[PDB]
RNA sequence: AUAAUAGUAAAGAUGAAAUAAUAAUAAUAAUUAUAAGACUAAUAUAUGUGAAAAUAUUAAUUAAAUAUUAACUGACAUUGAG
RNA sequence: UAAUCUUAUACUUAAUUCUUAAGUAAUAUAUAAUAUAUAUAUAUAUUAUAUAUUAUAAGAGA
RNA sequence: UGCUGACAUGAGUAACGAAAAAAAGGUAUAAACCUUUUCACCUAAAACAUAAGGUUUAACUAUAAAAGUACGGCCCCUAAUUAAAUUAAAUAUAAAUAUAUUUAAGAUGGGAUAAUCUAUAUUAAUAUUUAUCUUAAAAUAUAUAAUUAUAUUAUAUAUUAUAUAUUUAUAUAAUAUAAACUAAUAAAGAUCAGGAAAAUUAAUGUAUACCGUAAUGUAGACCGACUCAGGUAUGUAAGUAGAGAAUAUGAAGGUGAAUUAGAUAAUUAAAGGGAAGGAACUCGGCAAAGAUAGCUCAUAAGUUAGUCAAUAAAGAGUAAUAAGAACAAAGUUGUACAACUGUUUACUAAAAACACCGCACUUUGCAGAAACGAUAAGUUUAAGUAUAAGGUGUGAACUCUGCUCCAUGCUUAAUAUAUAAAUAAAAUUAUUUAACGAUAAUUUAAUUAAAUUUAGGUAAAUAGCAGCCUUAUUAUGAGGGUUAUAAUGUAGCGAAAUUCCUUGGCCU
RNA sequence: UAUAUUAAUAAUGUUAUGAAUAAUUAUUAAUAAUAAUAAACUAAGUGAACUGAAACAUCUAAGUAACUUAAGGAUAAGAAAUCAACAGAGAUAUUAUGAGUAUUGGUGAGAGAAAAUAAUAAAGGUCUAAUAAGUAUUAUGUGAAAAAAAUGUAAGAAAAUAGGAUAACAAAUUCUAAGACUAAAUACUAUUAAUAAGUAUAGUAAGUACCGUAAGGGAA
């Protein structure tokens, strides 16, 4: 069983739990999309 | 039990209807297996089923293959009737509660007997494992070398006492039992 | 065996004693009232009946059973290893 | 046991719907009077007065 | 073993990543690019269609063309599940939030019509899993209506000839390969008992929206830091052969590569052969070698009766006698451990460990026991009800499972028995006050728990199962007498995976 | 579906008997809608641990970090049921002295006021309450290292002839809880000006490249 390939690509899951919505959605999201906000992120999203 | 297609079964449970009541007498009638009625028209001594608490719920107890209940004795000054459950404790139970009569089908449940580990897990039952088997973090019997106690008094994983302790005690018991069932 | 009634200190056991689900948590005895199994007092002599094992509370069903006559068959019997 | 707890399931006035108030009709409960039937008590019918429109049923219960 | 940068050293060393190349010409510029021919490799793929993914890598900017029918999304519908949403007072909660209910979302699934080509809008009105046998029917041949042997047996279409509506329709008859495969049909075996959710006529409509479409996809175009021998879903996968998607070949298609040319010492790897011997090797037959049909026969002891053992070993038939493709097929036995098929340390352990079916104990009567819940409401348990569910041990079955409650627990009963907080009112004492009083402590009085203790019970709860003495001529010790205890190791097994002494004694 | 209805008209074509029913266009009137909003500062809730004590358990770190909630340009506090001591002061906030003093501590580690006098400060006093009860007080459990005011559970007053304040009591003194408002000095952010024995690795790019599934890290 060879490792190193843990990532595994899928838009649509990404976009499920990565993406800008699921962020604005939660509370949690919405205050992790306000901190990079304030760090001065110009991707705060998949 | 012994129902078979073609029987006819009627239910009292509402009371004895104006077909019946026009043509005890009434009681043997009543009392043939499958039909069901309340503790008060049934008489002492009979075995019953699916045995309820209220007047107005359904049957809880005495639901499983070849199980039973019996009529104690009924009180109609306290409105409750004595019944032995399949446990054996005897337990108050509201006299106009519902009971079918006869006993549960499939006697020979029971002796079926699986043959292998993929019949459990088909019926949805996946392996339980041994405290003993385990490491101490994860159950209490865990760790030692070899196979081994650790002198541990048989308990769950939870530390809750597994032979002989029982677990509903003090205030919160039973008001409605008369007898404890037999223990050993 | 359980429950109720009233009632009082022993009860039960044995050669004599104890141990016990006995008894001052109120028993045992008594009177009631439920349930459960298993047994069948007299008649009884196993008389009788059954091949022998067996077989006596009652009833019913089906089977088999005695004697003597009448008629018929015409030795079709006896015993019986396996 | 209206301590606790568990379970189940019409019209008319005044500020199209909404709410208040009055009286009336309808149902239920309590109290008083009258008549009838049974053994001082129970049941039925009629009249008057008062109250209501979270509930009812079941269970546990100081 | 400082941090950053720059540059050395090893060193022009190893390596250049499974590989088949050759010539001629494009081009008097080519080992590497393009073309042609030859040769080879993959071929139930290294092919052809696709899914997902991605720096568009593509046959490219003059760029991947859809009203719908063996076209997908979008849309309608819902599953798993999700939701600062939903209900003077839905419930709970230090806040965050959580729960229940509604509603909404949510594909991996379901969704009308169609080559005769087809019309989706609006308005109105009342389907787990497997199987297709046997029988029966008629057909074809042998023998003398009936027997024997052999295939055929529900559906799928063109042709010809009839009979009815009128060359277009409906029905009937006859003609017509084998082997796979599909869909749709029917009947039906087994227990493990098999999703959810969204009407029909009539009239009036319908100018048909958006997005996907390249190429790559067992890979140089994705996930592995690399153009990485790894990982990566689905469907076709020429024939010849075969039981087959095994194996050989390879029609077609695709490919022959960011390393080449030579040389082939020692040495290494991966192969081929080997005289005489045949485990003498070694910790150990590790490795290698070993297959005298794969079809049809036949196949023992033992045994839990299961061709379990078995794919038995040997052996036979067919084939072959000097041999002459690949692939499937690699002995027999004794013992230890574990019943068995399974599971396990992803990347050093696959086992004797885990699990298991069975066995036993125990808890809980359901407004339960168990678990989860800053901690609740509540949820799973369960749309179950003691033949159920949770917990514990043991681990199929045969023969069996002895004695012991001392201890730690659990469990039952005793006002046997202490102590905690909680209370009236009232007695001295102490402080203060000129006095009563005020403020502190202390001591009295009825009503006291669970706990503890005592006595049972409970060991397939946690656990335990002693030693000395010496008696039948010597020996052995059936016996005999002691101490200690809760009881004093029973059946069995025994130098055991348990035996230190130990390479115990004896046999094979 | 707001280049929408719904109605009222006007113009057009069709149906059935001048009037009625539907469709299309054009005016007039009527009907709802658009959260990207700071961060720091403040107040409240919950509240660690490393650490120190040369161990560690009370104690400490610390009501700190953090998370959560809510407000304003600031917030908080504020016109004595305050301090003091028989003399007196006479609001709150910040700083200096008082003072590392009183005080307190497994009397260890260590923690530590107030009065008073100075500044800074603004006009700093002024009713808005029919004067405050399950309140004061008590018991008990907790509660800013000293100094309380708070608080869960339950008992529970008094009218200025009274009530709060100190172990306790007696004298005295002082203040009036259970109703309220309040600039100003202060905090933080931004801007402008001035001063730099500050920065060119604290001198403008970039939160980019790149790393990570992600929170997040982060160059030259
Ligand atoms: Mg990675
Ligand atoms: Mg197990
Ligand atoms: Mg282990
Ligand atoms: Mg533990
Ligand atoms: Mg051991
Ligand atoms: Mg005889
Ligand atoms: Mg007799
Ligand atoms: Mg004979
Ligand atoms: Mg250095
Ligand atoms: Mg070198
Ligand atoms: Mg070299
Ligand atoms: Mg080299
Ligand atoms: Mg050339
Ligand atoms: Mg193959
Ligand atoms: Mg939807
Ligand atoms: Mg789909
Ligand atoms: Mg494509
Ligand atoms: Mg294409
Ligand atoms: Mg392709
Ligand atoms: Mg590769
Ligand atoms: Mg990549
Ligand atoms: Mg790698
Ligand atoms: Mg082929
Ligand atoms: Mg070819
Ligand atoms: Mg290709
Ligand atoms: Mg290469
Ligand atoms: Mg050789
Ligand atoms: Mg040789
Ligand atoms: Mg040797
Ligand atoms: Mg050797
Ligand atoms: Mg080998
Ligand atoms: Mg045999
Ligand atoms: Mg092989
Ligand atoms: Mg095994
Ligand atoms: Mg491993
Ligand atoms: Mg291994
Ligand atoms: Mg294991
Ligand atoms: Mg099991
Ligand atoms: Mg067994
Ligand atoms: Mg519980
Ligand atoms: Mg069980
Ligand atoms: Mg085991
Ligand atoms: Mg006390
Ligand atoms: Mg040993
Ligand atoms: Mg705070
Ligand atoms: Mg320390
Ligand atoms: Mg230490
Ligand atoms: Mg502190
Ligand atoms: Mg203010
Ligand atoms: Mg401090
Ligand atoms: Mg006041
Ligand atoms: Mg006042
Ligand atoms: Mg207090
Ligand atoms: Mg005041
Ligand atoms: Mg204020
Ligand atoms: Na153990």
């Amino acid at each position: 069983k060879s490792r190193g390939n843990t990532y595994q690509p899928s838009t649509l899951k990404r976009k499920r739990t990565f993406g800008f919505l699921a962020r604005a959605k939660s509370k949690q999201g919405s205050k992790i999309l306000k901190r990079r906000k304030l760090k001065g992120r110009w991707f705060l999203s998949h | 039990d012994g129902l078979r297609p073609g029987d006819v079964v009627e239910s009292f449970r509402r009371g004895i209807p104006q077909t019946l009541l026009n043509e005890a007498i009434l009681s043997v009638k009543t009392t043939q297996r499958g039909n069901c009625l309340p503790i008060s028209m049934i008489p002492i001594g009979t075995i019953i089923h699916n045995v309820g608490i209220t007047p107005v719920g359904p049957g809880k107890f005495c639901r499983s293959a070849g199980t039973y209940a019996r009529v104690l004795a009924k009180l109609p000054e306290k409105k409750k009737a004595i019944v032995r459950l399949q446990s054996g404790e005897h337990r108050y139970v509201s006299l106009e509660a519902v009971a079918t009569i006869g006993v549960v089908s499939n006697i020979d449940h029971q002796n079926r007997s699986l043959g292998k580990a993929g019949r459990s897990r088909w019926l949805g039952i996946r392996p339980t494992v041994r405290g003993v088997a385990m490491n101490k973090c994860d159950h209490p019997h865990g760790g030692g070398r070899g196979k081994s106690k650790s002198n541990k008094l048989s308990m769950s994983p939870w530390g809750q006492l597994a032979k002989g302790y029982k677990t509903r005690r003090g205030k919160n018991q039973n008001r409605m039992k008369v007898k404890d069932r037999p223990r050993g």
